[PDB]
């Protein structure tokens, strides 16, 4: 089978600049090479076919070229909406996608807005308490979250989740969920969420008192 | 509104079988070759199978030869994929797509939304939905906890509310069940005059929940 090798794996590029993506075929695919944009949550979108021909409605800032085994796609005047995974696909002999290039839009540093949510009374009826800490609209993606219960640092009882890069403002959001039994939850008063990020002067703490 | 609509996904034990279907509308289905393309969790797009417009040329990726069978019914405007001897690597979202117009030219610019195949011994469980209650800008949300399998869809005010919404990717809990949150930031002044309802749908278990999120 034909192996399609893409490079680089990842790419972080600021708006207005241009980035070049490379695709290599293990043997000649002549000109039957296509490029796809795949935004998370949507179907793949054809950008280029025939190595260098733009599909319907694709603007001129998408430029593809190549022949045989070596191909490029150059994306100029990059916009926040370009945050996506880009795939090549040979269609000379059936079809093979490359492993994809994930393009992140490098924007300016933005600090997290932090919110904490106590467990709902409804959930407490089930015997579990989920304390959720929200970090909203920050960049870059790297952020640290520490849980402190009655000034005791928590470890091993939380899980994080990060959204895909926002297509309009290029930020990320992160949730950390502290999960405790109803009994363990009801033995302590202060539940705190401490957030460290490059855009904050010192770490930020949001807390609540159980019952207030 | 050319449209491709996949259906038939679900949970099937390893070694089992499933039949996927794709209903086309808005074009001459008999004029186009069709392909199945899948995306396994945490992986890229992988072409699976193709049948030409007239059934004269049929292809499969090597790993599904002898297990999958593609077919079409032009009278029903439908494409099918019979998936036998399911493996863990078959767990994926399955898209149908046109590929060629006849034997004339590659087109491949019409795709469906995908249907999910989960290869597992585990049982289907629907989610519980709890509110994330608010306290210039306020944040509120919904906690969708303890469901299987993926995925869950969340909207706000039946899709009217979209600005400021963040639905997080699910997290696999140690219990084997998935959990996620969906949040939105809103003006504080609107907290009492505006209603906020998240709409959670988990098709595999026929769970539809509409949760009001009010200040406590
Ligand atoms: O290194 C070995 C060589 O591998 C490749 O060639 C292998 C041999 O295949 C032929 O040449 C290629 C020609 O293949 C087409 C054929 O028309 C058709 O018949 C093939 C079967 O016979 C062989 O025993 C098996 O390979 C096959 O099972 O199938 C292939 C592929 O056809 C589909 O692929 C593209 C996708 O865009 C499209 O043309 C066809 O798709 C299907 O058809 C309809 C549209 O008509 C679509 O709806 C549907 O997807 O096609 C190539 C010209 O581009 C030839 O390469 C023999 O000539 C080879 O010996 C190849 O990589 C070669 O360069 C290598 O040397």
């Amino acid at each position: 089978e034909i192996v399609m090798t893409q490079s680089p794996a990842t790419l972080s590029v600021s708006p207005g600049e241009r980035a070049t993506l490379s695709c290599r075929a293990s043997r000649s695919i002549r000109s039957a090479l296509a490029w796809y944009q795949h935004k998370p949550g949507q179907a793949p979108r054809l950008l280029i076919f025939g190595a260098s021909t733009r599909a319907t409605g694709i603007p001129a800032r998408f430029s593809g070229s190549g022949s045989g085994t070596d191909f490029t796609l150059t994306v100029s005047s990059i916009r926040s909406e370009d945050s996506a995974v880009y795939y090549c696909q040979q269609y000379d002999f059936w079809y093979t996608f490359g492993q994809g290039t994930k393009l992140e839009i490098k924007r300016t540093v933005a600090a997290p807005s932090v919110f904490i949510f106590p467990p709902s009374d409804e959930q407490l009826k089930s015997g579990t308490a989920s304390v959720v800490c929200l970090l909203n609209n920050f960049y870059p993606r790297e952020a640290k979250v520490q849980w402190k219960v009655d000034n005791a640092l928590q470890s091993g009882n939380s899980q994080e989740s990060v959204t895909e890069q926002d297509s309009k403002d290029s930020t990320y959001s992160l949730s950390s969920t502290l999960t405790l039994s109803k009994a363990d939850y009801e033995k302590h008063k202060v539940y705190a969420c401490e957030v460290t990020h490059q855009g904050l002067s010192s770490p930020v703490t949001k807390s609540f008192n159980r019952g207030e | 509104q050319v449209q491709l609509l996949e259906s038939g996904g679900g949970v099937v034990r390893p070694g089992g079988s499933l039949r996927l279907s794709c209903a086309a509308s808005g074009f001459n289905f008999e004029d186009f070759g069709m392909s199945w393309v899948r995306q396994a969790p945490g992986k890229g797009l992988e072409w699976v199978s193709s049948i030409s417009w007239n059934g004269a040329n049929i292809g499969y990726v090597d790993s599904v030869k002898g297990r999958f069978t593609i077919s079409r019914d032009n009278a029903k405007n439908s494409l099918y994929l019979q998936m036998n001897s399911l493996r863990a690597e078959d767990t994926a979202l399955y898209y149908c797509a046109i590929d060629w117009y006849r034997d004339d030219y590659y087109k491949m610019d019409v795709w469906g939304k995908g249907t999910t195949v989960t290869v597992s011994s585990a049982s289907t469980k629907g989610p519980s939905v709890f509110p994330l209650a608010p306290s210039g800008t306020a944040a509120l949300g919904c906690l969708v906890k303890d469901y299987f399998p993926e995925p869950v869809t969340v909207s706000w005010n039946s899709g009217a509310l979209t600005s400021g919404v963040h639905t997080f990717p699910a997290v696999l809990q140690s219990s084997g069940l998935y959990s996620l949150s969906s949040v939105v930031t809103v003006p504080s002044s609107s907290l009492g005059t505006q209603t906020y309802i998240c709409n959670v749908n988990h098709k595999p278990s026929n769970t539809k929940v509409d949760k009001r999120v009010e200040p406590k």
